[PDB]
């Protein structure tokens, strides 16, 4: 865990009062799988 | 009882060291208050009033030596 | 009494012969180039104002 | 033009000057030394960007 | 003659030579010992610049120029070994700190009217406080008065006092026995670098007063 | 070289010359009493 | 001066007093002022150029006087008034989730924030 | 002592004073003005 | 009485001793001044009148120690 | 006599007095030093203040030494 | 006559309390530089004749102390 | 005598309360040595001259408080 | 036996001087443990240094006591 992971969360926290538009909660909901590789090798691609 | 009227005058003396403790206690409310101020730049407001009271009652502390000197030194 | 003081005088005018004279020349002349540099270039200055 | 060029080079006391000399060719200096004294105000200004400022403090 | 008059002469000469012998006839390049005075000058026109700071500052330029001179002077003729103080007679001193402070509490209620106690209200406090804050800014408006001169009295006065002192101990620490004149040079240095350090404590004394009687300065010419 | 350039001082230093005047009767007088003993 | 900067916003990319709650607590930074490197904690934030003064809500960064009176300051997102009731009933039930589940520490940033947003 | 408490003060005042007001007009009317178009001077060739 | 006039001098002595402690507050206040001026150099103008309220007050406990000093010399 | 004793003495316990003034000065070029070494460039602003704070700090150790003096001297 | 001569050696030693104050203060001056110097590695050639004049001062007041010793002590 | 020889005592004892500044004001000195070396690493080489400069004029004060225990001894 | 009387004070009034040697020697020790904590690694430096400032500390007050021996038995 970051520094700039407890700033992540923060501003994941910040797109919440409900006057909100889509870039913004685009901007905090995003799909991903970070592949951890491996030496060839590769554990699997877990969601980010 | 030329030693009991030279009594009270050194007894008057002896308590005047009392005040410097008060003194130094002045000086650490205002370097507070300058050390403060640079931080918020604007504090200033809210912590003047929370000063004065801060050396109104280092003052008055101050003023308890001061009144057993002139017990003393007068009476 | 007061000639032990004028030995102290004398050591006294020793140092300072020795330690702020050369470092007070050096201030000196620092300053008067200077000041020289200054003049001798706005000299030159005006004599290219005067070709152009 | 040429008889300028030629007067800067003939007289140029680059050397040494006294300031006798340019209140002889100017009473702009007096004049000026003057009004500052007069106005009490004692400060050469734009002196110090182009000569030093010799502090201490 | 008397010995004070003869040394207020003393003084004189040596400013007048100071601003004669020092240059030859003005030459703009400069000259060697002048450079010195021209850095006082413009150290001193910067600092009541930076002072008082008004559009008579350089009114009141000369005069804590003489200040700083008289000052500055007088604190080497005083440290040369057989000489008689006029500094370290601090009637003069003194009394010529009483005389400026007078000229500031005069220039204050020139200047300020009747407002003048205006001045001893220091800030916008509390009202029931409001009159203690004027006895006990007055009170120290006259230890404003006497602080200046005796600080630099004192300086000069203890100094050579100091050494004095030291002096006759070493006189008969050099005319004792022989294991006593082992190490006979180290009391001469110690007296040395105690010389050394009332030659700093005289020219910053000084500088010193020529910046408190700017900052009394400032409070006489302007209200606060 | 010296050259006098007039300086207004009258009625800069007023207050100090008239303190100055003052100062020197009453130390006058304090001289005087202090030469007694 | 000041560059008040974001990667989707760059608000106030002068500028006079700015008051901005820091890893050294509160900090106001007004005019010349010494320079230094300050990561901003989670924060309300006020910019005041003039006596005009805007008002964020400030996801945290990082504060930077730089020697050229620029005054650096990078946050990922912002108006105080955006921001800030729906979140406060939300935020509650972020609380009650740091109790089950880095999951811990990240609803313990959101109860952070809840009182961020209190201040609010 | 003579250079603790003499009784000469008012000798010493007269004298004192008189130096005082000597050095005055005499750094004020002649050797700053002379400063002061050193400066000035140096600073005239130096706008031409 | 010499006994009497003894006490006022012993007694001065001794009133002395408090007076530092003004002295080192006076240090105090402007020791805050200088960090805080450093800390924030736009802080200067604010900042001194503050100084100057703190600088007398810190004092004024000397003052009134000093005081007492001179009760006991010129009672 | 006793009062000439008491002269003396009297000098003597004025003296402790000087302590804090000594304490002070440092304290004020303590913070000239920090700072001039935190800003850099504060030191032509803060090198009046620290002499003017410096000045005043020493007053209240002459008051002292004033008080001693005028014991010794009478 | 014991009793003056005796006097003077107890004022002398009271005295000496005086000096102790500056001892403290010359090390806060050169703690100061220290600090300093290490902070910037660079602010010390300005600093060091600052931190002398700094030294100087506050040695000067234990001066003061140690002759009025000197006084009371010798004569 | 008896007096004379008592205060000379008792004068001596006084003496030796000046010398405990500089035994703090040392101490003040090495511990600025350590937290300036703790703080940069590398000043020390420059530092460790300061601080025994610091060192000599601190003990320098002492040092006159003794040598007035002496004399009254 | 006034005189014997006063060589005891004597020594009474010289143990107040070890007071400050033992802030003193504090001092020192609570430098060396707050460097350590901040680098870890300057430890091995600044312990010789420790050392040097601990024994010279710690020897003014050898002095005050000194004087106080020096008095107690004359």
């Amino acid at each position: 865990i970051s520094y700039a992971a407890y700033l992540n969360v923060a501003a994941q926290a910040i797109r919440s009062t409900e006057l909100q538009t889509a870039s913004v909660l685009n901007r905090s909901q995003t799909d991903a799988f970070y592949t951890q590789y491996k030496n060839a090798s590769e554990p699997t691609p877990i969601t980010k | 009882m030329q030693l009991v009227l030279a009594a009270k005058y050194i007894g008057a003396g002896i308590s005047t060291i009392g005040l410097l403790g008060a003194g130094i206690g002045i000086a650490i409310v205002f370097a507070a208050l300058i050390n403060g101020v640079s931080r918020n730049p604007s504090i200033k407001d809210t912590v003047f009033p929370m000063a004065i009271l801060g050396f109104a009652l280092s003052e008055a502390t101050g003023l308890f030596c001061l009144m057993v000197s002139f017990l003393l030194l007068f009476g | 009494d007061e000639s032990i003081l004028l030995l102290t005088f004398l050591g006294f005018t020793g140092l300072v012969a020795k330690y702020l004279a050369p470092a007070y020349k050096d201030f000196a002349d620092a300053r008067m180039k200077k000041v020289s540099d200054v003049l001798n270039a706005s000299r030159n200055k005006h004599v290219e104002a005067v070709k152009d | 033009l040429q008889s300028t060029l030629d007067n800067i080079q003939s007289a140029r006391p680059f050397d040494e000057l006294t300031v006798d000399d340019l209140t002889k060719i100017k009473p702009e200096i007096d004049a000026k030394v003057e009004e500052m004294v007069k106005k009490g105000k004692w400060d050469v200004p734009g002196y110090k960007d182009r000569f030093g400022n010799l502090n201490v403090m | 003659l008397t010995t004070f008059s003869l040394y207020t002469i003393i003084v004189l000469l040596v400013i007048t030579s100071l601003y004669t012998l020092t240059n030859n006839n003005n030459k703009i390049i400069g000259s060697r010992w002048l450079i010195s005075q021209e850095a006082i000058y413009d150290t001193i026109m910067n600092m009541t610049k930076g002072q008082i700071g008004g559009k008579n500052w350089g009114l009141y330029f000369p005069m804590i120029f003489t200040l700083f001179m008289f000052i500055f002077i007088a604190n080497l003729i005083s440290m040369i070994p057989y000489s008689f103080a006029l500094s370290a007679h601090l009637v003069f001193i003194i009394s010529l700190s009483i005389v400026i402070w007078l000229g500031n509490t005069i220039l204050g209620l020139y200047k300020h009217g009747w407002v003048f106690f205006s001045l001893f209200v220091p800030a916008g406090t509390p009202l029931p406080l409001v009159p203690l804050l004027v006895i006990i800014e007055t009170l120290s408006y006259f230890a404003r008065a006497i602080s200046l001169g005796l600080r630099l009295g004192s300086n000069i006065l203890a100094g050579h006092l100091l050494m004095v002192i030291l002096a006759g101990l070493t006189f008969n620490f050099m005319l004792i026995n022989l294991f006593t004149l082992v190490f006979g040079f180290v009391p001469l240095a110690m007296i040395l670098a105690i010389m050394m350090l009332e030659f700093a404590i005289g020219i910053i004394q000084g500088y010193v007063w020529a910046i408190l009687t700017a900052s009394y300065l400032k409070d006489a010419v302007y209200l606060h | 070289m010296l050259k006098r350039f007039p300086t207004p001082i009258l009625k800069v230093y007023w207050p100090f010359f008239v303190a100055g005047a003052a100062v020197y009767y009453g130390m006058s007088k304090a001289a005087d009493l202090s030469s007694n003993t | 001066k000041l560059q008040f900067a974001l990667p989707h916003e760059t608000l106030y990319s002068e500028v006079t007093q700015v008051n901005l709650p820091a890893k050294s607590g509160r900090i106001g930074v007004l005019a010349n002022h010494v320079p230094t490197v300050e990561q901003l904690l989670p924060g309300v934030v006020e910019v005041m150029e003039g006596s005009n003064s805007k008002k964020f809500f400030i996801s945290g960064g990082f504060a930077t006087v730089q020697p050229d009176s620029q005054l650096c300051v990078t946050a990922i997102e912002a108006p105080l008034e955006s921001f800030s009731e729906n979140i406060k009933n939300l935020l509650a039930e972020a609380k009650k989730n740091v109790s089950s589940s880095r999951e811990a520490a990240e609803a313990a940033i959101q109860v952070e924030v809840l009182e961020n947003l209190q201040s609010v | 002592m003579p250079q603790l408490v003499p009784f000469y003060f008012m000798n010493q005042l007269t004298y004192g004073f008189l130096l005082m007001i000597t050095l005055l007009i005499l750094f004020s009317q002649f050797f700053l003005p002379m400063i002061l178009r050193l400066y000035v001077s140096r600073l005239f060739i130096s706008k031409l």
